[PDB]
RNA sequence: GUCCGGAUUGGAGUCUGCAACUCGACUCCAUGAAGUCGGAAUCGCUAGUAAUCGUGGAUCAGAAUGCCACGGUGAAUACGU
RNA sequence: AAAAUG
RNA sequence: GCGGGGUGGAGCAGCCUGGUAGCUCGUCGGGCUCAUAACCCGAAGGUCGUCGGUUCAAAUCCGGCCCCCGCAACCA
RNA sequence: CCGACUUACCAACCCGAUGCAAACUGCGAAUACCGGAGAAUGUUAUCACGGGAGACACACGGCGGGUGCUAACGUCCGUC
RNA sequence: UCCUCCUAAAGAGUAACGGAGGAGCACGAAGGUUGGCUAAUCCUGGUCGGACAUCAGGAGGUUAGUGCAAUGGCAUAAGCCAGCUUGACUGCGAGCGUGACGGCGCGAGCAGGUGCGAAAGCAGGUCAUAGUGAUCCGGUGGUUCUGAAUGGAAGGGCCAUC
RNA sequence: UGCCUGGCGGCCGUAGCGCGGUGGUCCCACCUGACCCCAUGCCGAACUCAGAAGUGAAACGCCGUAGCGCCGAUGGUAGUGUGGGGUCUCCCCAUGCGAGAGUAGGGAACUGCCAGGCA
């Protein structure tokens, strides 16, 4: 599978975050979209997300899956965060390369202020 | 005479034969010879018995030998000492305890059965009765 | 993509009719052709193993994949880790290119050809073929060889059965016997 | 006649050094072992021969957690 | 595909006897002039006893 | 025992030096490392030289 | 290992002979082996000889690389005992 | 140089 | 009990240090001779005591059996 | 070249049935041990430090075992 | 002398000229980190090519692997590959394990300086458990700490090491 | 509020396999191109990027289905602490604890957060 191998991939970075504590900044993508999520220590509380999904992102871009939307993306994610006061999460690539859409996405919610 | 191909070592501590026999029906044939009693049969015995009780069969109808003489049994040489390490295998027994089903025959009258079996018990060190298949 | 547009324009429909798929993604495809050159003689000249890449890359146009020895063979006197052959994996335009020239041009110069074996499916619709002399490909100058060299031809398939496999090379009118 | 037996090595002293409830401090070892027959779980670090250790005082917890079932030690916080 | 490292691979012109002509791409690097191809080969296109001779050689 | 002790020199002229070993045969060529200096409180290449 | 060599084998024939399977000679097409000068040893030859090249005859329906016979070309060397 | 036997 | 061994038909190497079987005689074929021997030329013949194991791979390393040799098998 | 039949026979893997294991475990006690809490009881029975030692040939019996022949008033551990 | 298993009686420990095996090393990468990856064996098809090389697919699911015994581990791999590297760092160390003792072991965290990573982080050698030798005496380097009237020096100390 | 889908978890086979059916508006998947960012010890297969013609074929999700896996009593049996006894290599009695296996049976998971589509 690609799924599977790509979970396989993902479990040693986000056992660790487990392991630490720490508030998760979550991403997902796929051929069209692309997901954040930012998700409580607790692993099972999502606090705030952004995707370009929600017709707020996506009425905005020309194309839901290249990497000015996982910019914007990123940067929605990062301003809803700072509105609810977060400001300290690790970045789970979710065994996606840490490349492309995905650093696009986590670059840009740098520039917002999300401090990882 | 029975003995295992080959065995994992070569040695075995003497260990105990407490407890109840499994394998206590008559699961193969109609007929078969359960031990009463407790203690070690060996290759040659179990051998003798078979003996016994084939040709007492004239070689009929069918017989499972339900135990095997897996336990091996060290002896030291006369006009040894103790220790030095422990003694060499001479010889193989299987532990048997009350209940189990020794031998078993099928193909052959209840009556020659018997006969068959009390010639096959007289070789054996451990008491025995004779059995026979049951529904459950 | 000359054998591409003819899969595309014409072999899907006539599959489609021949086995009344439900749906145009299960039509069988071509979806790579594996060369391979076992090159035992490698275990004493490395020469041997070179040329034989060469001549691979002369054939497919693609440099070849030095391939090593997964475990040691005291039978073929071979330790684990040695090279002792090289392939090559043909995918897309490159596959397509190369199934032309060898369906139009290098099978028939094959010495004496009556025609590839039907049952060299390996029973999921993959086919296999031998070649016995590098010749048969025009890229190989015959004046310039060094040594005779074949070399193993795999076809992959997305096909479910040979049967299906077959109809997919005989519609590219493949010189089956 | 003579044996080509005879040797041992010394005796490990592993195993469990505070079980479930007790109360320990940092740094605490809590099992001996070979390998990670026991998992390091919350508060607990994992050494270089597999010891496991309490990062922090508190309650020693045993579980079983995971899709493998597998033993977890954690400190529970007092 | 990674470059410097793959042989040269462009297009040429296959001319056979039979008058066929394929423009293929290749690593030859000159144009070629094939004896023979798919559209002429005899086993291709399809252009592939006792009594009998005892009867004509020995008519009666 | 084929390994042969050797020193790790520090560069940093301070003679502070490590020690450790090595295959002097199977490796002729002159083990060079970065590595703590205590003495000037740097990492520096250590170079090596006989024991 | 060839435009050397021509064994072997396939196919098709001819002729003699009641009759060419065992078991003939010859022809045509195809095939194209060993063999690149021969270990130890060993033979013949002193001149029109040796060497080499063809030719004929007896036996004989047919069946010689054998035998008997005939010419052409045509050497080397013999200090000596 | 060696050089047996029938 | 402790050392050492078992390899063409015979007697000896090879083992240690795994890959890759040697020497002398003998045997066979040819030659010299009237013939035989001697002599000359050319060949063949162990697949490593027997079972297992380790190894990619065993005459080789390991273990057990069988056989063979050396010592030792004492004090009362 | 290929191969066609047949076995006094042998027989893997698989499946069903049956046992065996100190150095087997997809299970698994009683006890024992570690920790916590709470009464009663007990001349503090506990721990630390300091003065003085003796002892370091054990024996038998019970239970769990190695060894020996589940021989020994045998031998070697564990525990009472 | 040291390591592993059983004896060993479900905490630790536990004897015998009890039952079985190993060590007296290896490795500047086989260490650190980041990214990636997943085994054995069998079946089918495939030039030479065969029981066994390399190739393709399937079955299988760790029956593989682990530098070397055995046990316990290992997929988030501790197993396989590549890039960059020197944390195989120096000073310390809450606390704990194990020893009659000498000693031996585990360790978060603090200071300094460092490597890999975008980052969270990870790194004080190696899946772990063998691979070892007290003290004396002396050798080498560093450090005036000492320096027998005084300045030096010798010799001693201390630190590293043989 | 309900159905469907995606992400992250709880839980760790009553939850997993097999078998039969099913779904593409959205989501997901395959998919389409690839000079590119980036990549293949060869290969755009993978990784990556730029997209949206096609299809749910595969994958995946969902629903159904016991051929399995799995879970699992009650009763009995084995063992066993303490005390007692025998014919003592092994057992029995009082009392307390009480399996494993098997049997009846259960069983085609359940659940929290966030987001999207449809009603
Ligand atoms: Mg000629
Ligand atoms: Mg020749
Ligand atoms: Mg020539
Ligand atoms: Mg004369
Ligand atoms: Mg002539
Ligand atoms: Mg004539
Ligand atoms: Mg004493
Ligand atoms: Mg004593
Ligand atoms: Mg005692
Ligand atoms: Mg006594
Ligand atoms: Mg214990
Ligand atoms: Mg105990
Ligand atoms: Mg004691
Ligand atoms: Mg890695
Ligand atoms: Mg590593
Ligand atoms: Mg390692
Ligand atoms: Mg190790
Ligand atoms: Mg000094
Ligand atoms: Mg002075
Ligand atoms: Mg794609
Ligand atoms: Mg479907
Ligand atoms: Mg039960
Ligand atoms: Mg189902
Ligand atoms: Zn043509």
């Amino acid at each position: 599978d690609k799924k599977s191998a790509r979970i396989r991939r993902a479990t040693r970075a986000r056992r660790k975050l487990q392991e630490l504590g720490a508030t998760r900044l979550v991403v997902h993508r796929t051929p069209r979209h692309i997901y954040a999520q930012v998700i409580a220590p607790n692993g099972s509380e999502v606090l705030v997300a952004a995707s370009t999904v929600e017709k707020a992102i996506a009425e905005q871009l020309k194309y839901t899956g290249n990497k000015d939307a996982a910019a914007a993306v990123g940067k929605a994610v990062a301003e809803r965060a700072l509105e609810k006061g977060i400001k300290d999460v690790s970045f789970d690539r979710s065994g996606f390369q840490y490349h492309g859409r995905v650093q696009a996405l986590a670059d840009a919610a740098r520039e917002a202020g999300l401090q990882f | 005479m029975l003995q295992p191909k080959r065995t994992k070592f070569r040695k075995m501590h003497k260990g105990r034969n407490r407890g109840l026999a499994q394998g206590t029906d008559v699961s193969f044939g109609s007929f078969g010879l359960k031990a009463v009693g407790r203690g070690r049969l060996t290759a040659r015995q179990i051998e003798a018995a078979r003996r016994a009780m084939t040709r007492a069969v004239k070689r009929q109808g069918k017989i499972w030998i339900r135990v095997f003489p897996d336990k091996p049994i060290t002896e030291k040489p006369l006009a040894v000492r103790m220790g030095k390490g422990k003694g060499n295998v001479e010889y193989w027994v299987a532990l048997i305890q009350p209940g189990k089903v020794l031998y078993e025959m099928d193909g052959v009258p209840e009556e020659l059965a018997r006969e068959a079996f009390k010639l096959a018990a007289a070789k054996l060190p451990i008491k025995t009765t004779f059995v026979t298949k049951t529904v459950m | 993509a000359k054998l591409h547009d003819y899969y595309k324009d014409e072999v899907v429909k006539k599959l489609m009719t021949e086995f009344n798929y439900n749906s145009v993604m299960q039509v069988p495809r071509v979806e790579k052709i594996t060369l391979n050159m076992g090159v035992g003689e490698a275990i004493a000249d490395k020469k041997l193993l070179d040329n034989a890449a060469a001549d691979l890359a002369a054939i497919s146009g693609q440099k070849p994949l030095i391939t090593k020895a997964r475990k040691s063979v005291a039978g073929f006197k071979i330790r684990q880790g040695y090279p002792i052959g090289c392939k090559v994996t043909l995918r897309g335009e490159r596959m397509w290119e190369f199934f032309e020239r060898l369906i139009t041009i290098a099978v028939p110069r094959i010495r004496d050809f009556r025609g590839l074996s039907a049952k060299s499916f390996d029973g999921r619709g993959n086919y296999s073929m031998g070649v016995r002399e590098q010749i048969i490909f025009p890229e190989i100058d015959y004046d310039k060889v060094d040594r005779v060299r074949g070399l193993d031809i795999t076809i992959t398939t997305t096909a479910k059965s040979d049967e299906e496999g077959r109809a997919l090379l005989a519609a590219f009118d493949f010189p089956f016997r | 006649g003579s044996t080509r037996n005879g040797r041992d090595s010394e005796a490990k002293r592993l195993g469990v050094k505070r079980f479930g409830g007790e109360s320990v401090l940092a740094g605490s070892i809590i099992v001996r072992q070979r390998g990670t027959k026991f998992h390091a779980g919350a508060n607990v670090g994992c050494g270089r021969d597999h010891t496991l250790f309490a990062k922090a005082d508190g309650k020693v917890k045993f579980e079983v957690k995971g899709p493998k079932n597998r033993k977890f030690i954690s400190i529970e916080a007092e | 595909m990674k470059k410097d490292i793959h042989p040269k691979y462009e297009e040429i012109t296959a001319s056979c006897s039979c008058g066929n002509v394929m423009k293929i791409r290749s690593t030859v690097g000159h144009d070629l002039n094939l004896d023979v191809c798919s559209k002429c080969h005899p086993f291709f296109t399809g252009k592939q006893g006792r009594v009998d001779r005892f009867n004509k050689r020995f008519n009666i | 025992g084929i390994r042969e002790k050797i020193k790790l020199v520090s560069s940093a002229g301070t003679g502070h030096f490590y020690t450790t070993t090595k295959n002097k045969r199977t490796k002729p060529e002159k083990l060079e490392l970065k590595k703590f200096d205590p003495v000037v409180r740097q990492h520096v290449i250590y170079k090596e030289a006989k024991i």
